[PDB]
């Protein structure tokens, strides 16, 4: 309760740094999330304590298996489409093609949309 | 499920039967093919392992689920925070050895994103093989019931539940009454509708009686859960990896 929790106490700015920090990994290993109602692909930045839109420029499904992969989805892959963001969003995260720490701060994306990745097909029933 | 209806197949395709010495214990709800959200109380000890427990997925009846139609479980784990007297955290995850094959009658739920934006008194819907009146018996058919979440400063009220709702905890019902979770429903979906999509909203977890006036149904907040989830089932990806 002065920065982030592990149930150990750890530096925001170490939470999501790409090194494991507390004993059970908790700092590293919840750094990727789908956000809202349209899955809008979000990476914690360690710099800026929060989380940030995933821009779709450059990103492939495998960058979206990936996040997938690092949510505990696994092999499970359903959808990664661009789409305009309404998580009310200013800084992105946009891909340096030379997951997360693959990816740097930027307050606009080239596309005009963010990720929406959907790890896996669910939450449709016989009715729509 | 009080104050409900029979499911029809597909409606809740997440929806899973938990048995243990071949009767249903608990419900569950799919959210990956080998990954169900159930409540932690369905799990306390003695059934803490996963050997007592097969899952039956798209069968709407109970005497349906039959010997050979179960998906034997192979990992429960209970919330390491789980209180089994405020039953706060009564959140569990069961793991099967065989995937589930997904069909228009198994379907996996999604799991709550943060920033839901859900309304107060948001439109849910809870089903289970649950009991249709209080302290009555286990339902042959999947049963299901529109409630409406109640925010938890309405439900923590000296008139309804008494400050015993948790930020874990997540209330949905009518407080009136009438239609309600039950005995059995434990670890059901509490699911939601939003952009077409069906997010599990709680698991079934707790209230006093079933359908009682000022006594909703009580279910575990899964959207604070979803990271545990998400590292539980991260972790079992990477163990299994080997
Ligand atoms: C007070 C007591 C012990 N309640 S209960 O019947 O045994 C019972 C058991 C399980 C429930 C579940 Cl899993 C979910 N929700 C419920 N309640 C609700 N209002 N939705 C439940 C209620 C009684 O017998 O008086
Ligand atoms: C991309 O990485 C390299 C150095 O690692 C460099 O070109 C640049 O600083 C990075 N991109 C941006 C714009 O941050
Ligand atoms: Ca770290």
């Amino acid at each position: 309760n002065s920065g982030i929790e592990c149930d150990t106490c750890i530096n925001p700015s170490n939470w999501c740094d790409g090194v494991s920090h507390c004993p059970g990994g908790e700092d590293e290993n919840r750094c990727v999330r789908l956000y809202g109602p349209n899955f809008i692909l979000q990476v914690y930045s360690s710099q800026r304590k929060s989380w940030h839109p995933v821009c779709q420029d450059d990103w492939n499904e495998n960058y979206g298996r990936a996040a997938c992969r690092d949510m505990g989805y696994k092999n499970n892959f359903y959808s990664s489409q661009g789409i305009v963001d309404d998580s009310g969003s200013t800084s992105f995260m946009k891909l340096n093609t030379s997951i997360y720490k693959k990816l740097y701060h930027s307050d606009a994306c080239s596309s005009k949309a963010v990720v929406s990745l959907r790890c896996i097909a669910c939450g449709v029933n016989l009715n729509d | 499920i009080v104050g409900g209806e029979s499911a029809l197949p597909g409606a809740w395709p997440w929806q899973v039967s938990l048995h243990v010495q071949n009767v249903h214990v608990c419900g569950g709800s799919i959210i990956t093919p080998e990954w169900i959200v159930t409540a932690a109380h369905c799990v306390e000890k003695p059934l803490n392992n996963p050997w007592h427990w097969t899952a039956f997925a798209g069968i709407l009846r109970q005497s349906f689920m039959f010997y050979g139609a179960g998906y034997q479980v192979e990992k429960v784990i209970s919330h390491p925070n789980y209180d089994s007297k405020t039953k706060n955290n009564d959140i569990a995850l069961m793991k099967l050895q065989k995937p589930l094959t997904f069909n228009d009658l198994v379907k996996p739920v999604c799991l709550p994103n943060p920033g839901m934006m859900l309304q107060p008194e948001q439109l849910c819907w809870i089903s289970g093989w649950g009991a249709t009146e209080e302290k009555g018996k286990t339902s042959e058919v999947l049963n299901a019931a529109k409630v409406l979440l109640i925010e938890t400063q309405r439900c923590n009220s000296r008139y309804v539940y008494d400050n015993l709702i948790t930020p874990a905890m997540i209330c949905a019902g009518f407080l009136q009454g009438n239609v309600d979770s039950c005995q059995g429903d434990s670890g059901g979906p509490l699911v939601t509708s939003k952009n077409n999509i069906w997010w599990l909203i709680g698991d079934t977890s707790w209230g006093s009686g079933c359908a009682k006036a000022y006594r909703p149904g009580v279910y575990g907040n899964v959207m604070v859960f979803t990271d545990w989830i998400y590292r539980q089932m991260r972790a079992d990806g990477e163990f299994v990896e080997h």
